[PDB]
């Protein structure tokens, strides 16, 4: 059987949105119960006082997003084989790594949650341009980053370019990178994703 | 990260500097 | 697994390639290493197009397998050439796995770094880098010194990557800066970092390994 | 005369104590913007208006209070330097050229591939650091050779010459030259230790402590 | 009172021509050693005599008649020039000092990476000659923007400024500097034009041909 | 040369790698060795397509430097990391080091070979491979006597490309069939041999060599 | 100065040829004297009884085709750089390993020198495809084997595949192989190599 | 008297689908057991119990209810076979085992290769693949000009030969030999479609759809 | 040489057969 | 009845050995063609003539008086072989085919990838090396347990399955199996010394000497 529990968290945390996207794949139950996070039964549960945080109905606990959405997906998002499961390790660390530093640092002036820095912004978008243009060579030949059907890459990379997608990925900053684009816009499209996503707009004048 | 990559585009040190100036060298001390 | 064999792209010493190696080392994987180095170019650090070609990211430890399948990024190299065991043998064990893997990344790497090596930091106007990276080291030990109080291991009762990856992490720091009186508070920590570091596994690619004198 | 103005630079920057213990010498009034919101290393450099005024993208740069812009870093410690530790003759003067040239071409390159690795700047193979011991060996017994009989690398006071050299080789000072490593050179530690001992250099690198064994 | 002495370097010696082009219009009397059997590079430069006056055995060397020896070409150059080349004020003469220095630090490594392949002095590297290319491309830009209303470097007058960035960008000029490249750079190719079209420079370096065709 | 360094791609202990690796000790070349095996595919061995890119022959030993320079046959690849000692400094010096690689090649390989491994020479109709290869190897055991019996070294009076050539072409007779009733008719041979393998920059590849005992 | 003495050879030597040829570009005076390669002065001299054989007028000694060949040569024939002077080795030790086994086997029925075997030569064409495979994609964008200009590589690999072109690489046979067949023909139209050579006619029907 | 037991094997196994076939010509009682909780593929076969009856522990297994066992699949083929299928005399039995020994050698690894990457079972390696198709093309060939005038491999009727190539050329058909790929083989696809469509091959093998499109 | 390929060639070994009967024991055993 | 043809192979096959020490067994009459004109080894199987006969390409391949073709090894040894060396009734039968399938599945691989390089013939890495030194250690354990209170492997006389298995053992024994590897397989190592000296053994294999110390 799939996962049941609760997972902890605010809504609107991307970090959150992979398990729960993941859940409408492996059909996993997850109640969503907002947060606390420094009391002791929390930190006795989860030591580190992270969100999101998931505790099983059997009372397994977990944290850190990626061993959530790890753990209430199924086989085939994890990866099948162990090549495709170590290239979901692969894409879900590279954007960790690469990508959540300079999309936070862009993206976080134009929803309030940072300071607007013209040079630190400029600076951030190229490196988004980098990472955009490495997606884009690898998906020319490919509908999803691993094997043949969404797995957690996708789902953990789409999460983490959400907000850049909705914020300031405007079309002439964008285009440069169909192949990117339409991987996107096929992920997003996606009853899973949309599920928990909603109706996504791409972004039209940069913000 | 980005602070080594920032550091580094700045100081633009020649680290191959010293193979440049052998092969150089060799090469003008063979015209004879 | 055991079948696993290939190359592993590294500077010779590197923590996030002892990741792998050492996973290797509990797998029977056959893991050999090759050190080129990168190109500098005015500035750029620049690495091969063939490499490139396998590797796009252009970061190491990248690792090719003798039946070509290519693979970056440390925690998916160790994953690859790691067993079950090691992986975590049930959906709770994985979880667990991945878990404490993502919090050496996201919550132990960035001050062990600091503490261990400020200079950039400190040139890029972070003027207390090294008192803020070893309040949050601080901080990290007391978490795994209160999980580690019952457990031998993160992870079931038997060294996962959790372990591997979390030890590699924190090798710097108690070489170099982890002082007596700064690790005295953290004896379940400590035992727990012995208890790993001198498992023949760990031995056969860190080699003796000597933690930090009174400074 | 003497130079009045403001430096950008990133802390802890060799390239800026040049100028600054220079300063020390010769009287100018240097003001030092080396934090934000005024500089932000790999940000304010790279603006519009920096470049503007220091088209490089380098620190330190150096406006005076005229509106007189220098953007590289021997120029810099040149400008608010006075008369003497630029070279009162031209003899002197082509001296401090030569010991600066000699800074910046042979020196930095074996210097940076040493110590930026023992500083976690990057990694170099164990080629690469080796023909790096060997060329600050060269270097070291050259100096060494040189100061047998000097006080100072030119005209027996302290010149831009001496500013230069030591500041390209405090790092390797404080982070690899052991004392078994630096026992070959006597001429050079004795100058050195003379030299960061000076109240001008001591008012801007603080106190040095001298490797005590090699970083790796 | 202007220098006089005899300069050791082997011929065509890019480093040596700033001197030599200092000196035509000091008025130094600069004469060359540089072939058999007064000079024999490599042989010459490492007797004990040589190492005597020049410890680093390199060229160019300069001896003057009254025994004063300088090396470093920027040092040999400086001191063959008269007041006007190094700088007649403190800002003319921190400027000259700017431009020096930027010739060494960013465009010698470029052009050197560029350039030797196509003289056979290092193997051809694509991936380095096209990063020295964008490197190049910047550089003469730089100067480009900066000869806007400008006629040369500083104070409107040749001073060493001209004369060691020119030298240091000749070979580019005549190796690799093909029209279509350099159409970018119109005050830059002005301003180098109208540098070695002087006649202390054309003395020195005779008639210099542009690049027709990219080596 | 001394600045030449790169992968070398071989199985270990391969004396076809060996006088690349020799060759690097003495020139100060950088060779590291990277030992991925061919795939067997139902009969036939092959390569990467990566690796047939730089090496069409398929061959190993294959040698690419960190410049991406590529070459392959085991003498032009020792070749490269010599020195102009190694290669011979003159025309006549190096024309007598192609003389012994080439000897080497044509005549000393195909007996060794057969006789330290005669059964695929058997199992292909040559009934009397041992006896007949042990006899041309006396022949040329005999031909480096003579030459030797004055000579210190094949060519010059220091060790170049032909001494280490020669030496691992004999390397595995010495240690498998060169009994001492078979090789006493040989003293020069012996010794010359003898004085290569002892020397530091041979022992370093080679290790220890236990001569063969009496059969 | 270049070289200048006696080459101890019969006629019609393909190994002689390359050290001819060799000293047609670079000036050296070879003076060729028939074989005697088993008399106690000759052995002296050179003491693995092998022609061809060069005594320079100075007394220098050299055997070996390559060695002979070399010493006769110029820099630029020789490798002007230490890259190209390893590739000479490279092409001319291939020539030695790969090229001179299968040739012999197919060529020397053909002669008169080896006695006629159906399956040998057949096995030896295989190979012999192969070779010429290898060069034709090598040399699909290449004037000559190494750097711009003939070397000793182009002369020694041309002399090795000599009597191949001369005798069994009939038309259908070499039609696959377009880029080896211009280079090979390139070399030999060459005033140096036909000085040797003579006129080359490239077979016209399997012999 | 016809053989009857108990067959243990993992459930869709080509090895085990021989001796089943070879069981509906000849009428012996073979019962599989091949599902918990009587047969775990990876259990039950590990057991003390198993490892004394079958000492490999590998399947397919076969135990008579006499107590008599016999592990390896050709000889558990052989042993439920009846004269017929084993052949009728030295001639006939000789010729099966030609063909039995054949498949093993010749058709199971490069049908292995090519196969396998299709179900999962490996990672793909496209150089293994290619060398595989154009292995299989030469084994198609050979049987199809030894089918030219020929019913069954044979005797002119179904043995165990024509039963142990069908099987391990199932997947092949089923997976990756397209029609434009397999139709240089009438001869071939015409003896396979005929004994899959035997009644006693269809009774074991089920409905076989022949590969559409090549995975 | 010739005659190793030729051996070779004619034996054509199994030498990976290991790899794939224990890839091919792992995937039957996992289907519970 | 018995067999009497010709058969074509490279000298010192193993895979022929095992047809002629059958034909010791059985009186069948074999020729045997080894060598020019009339074989060679990678020419005459492959020639069409051959390959007409037996399309496989491979040795030993044998032809009976009266036309019979067979070229496969096993099938060879099978046809020149009598009605015991086959098994005498369908169970003694079965596991002839166990043992002849186990050699060829389960020994021949490991075996090659082990002996082949002592043999100057490939190379192979120390991973392959030992997984088949593991293999070849569980094969004679395997053998050692089943041989314990057994003389031959089936039915207390020499049967095909200990020619074939012996046949495939052969160069392990002669090559790398020390004593100090071998000596945990007490009864595997007496059945093997049992059979090779089988007068009908020794009669095709000659004299055979054990490794006395591993060829590397």
């Amino acid at each position: 059987a799939m996962a049941a529990g609760t997972l902890y968290t605010y809504p609107e945390n991307w970090r959150a949105f992979k398990a729960l996207i993941a859940a409408q794949y492996s059909g996993a139950q997850v109640r969503v119960l907002s947060a606390t996070n420094r009391t002791p039964e929390f930190l006795r549960k989860f030591p580190a006082g992270k969100v999101p945080a998931f505790e099983g109905d059997d009372g397994f606990c977990v944290f850190e997003s990626n061993a959530i959405a790890y753990y209430v997906s199924n086989e085939e998002l994890r990866g099948s084989t162990p090549e495709a499961a170590a290239q979901v390790v692969q894409w879900v660390s590279f954007a960790d790594s690469d990508i959540v530093p300079p999309a936070s640092t862009w993206v976080f002036p134009t929803l309030g949650i940072m300071h607007h820095n013209k040079q630190a912004t400029e600076n951030a978008k190229e490196e988004v341009r980098r990472i955009l243009g490495l997606l884009d060579a690898y998906l020319k030949t490919r509908t999803f980053l691993v094997g043949e059907r969404v797995t957690l890459a996708d789902i953990t990379v789409v999460c983490t370019l959400l907000w850049l997608y909705k914020q300031v990925l405007e079309p002439s900053f964008r285009q440069a990178f169909p192949n990117t684009n339409r991987w996107f816009l096929t992920c997003i499209n996606q009853p899973q994703f949309r599920a928990v996503l909603g109706e996504v707009k791409l972004c039209e004048k940069m913000a | 990260g980005a602070m080594a990559t920032n550091f580094l585009a700045h100081e633009k040190i020649w680290f191959d500097k010293f193979k440049y100036d052998d092969a150089e060298r060799r090469f003008y001390e063979q015209m004879n």
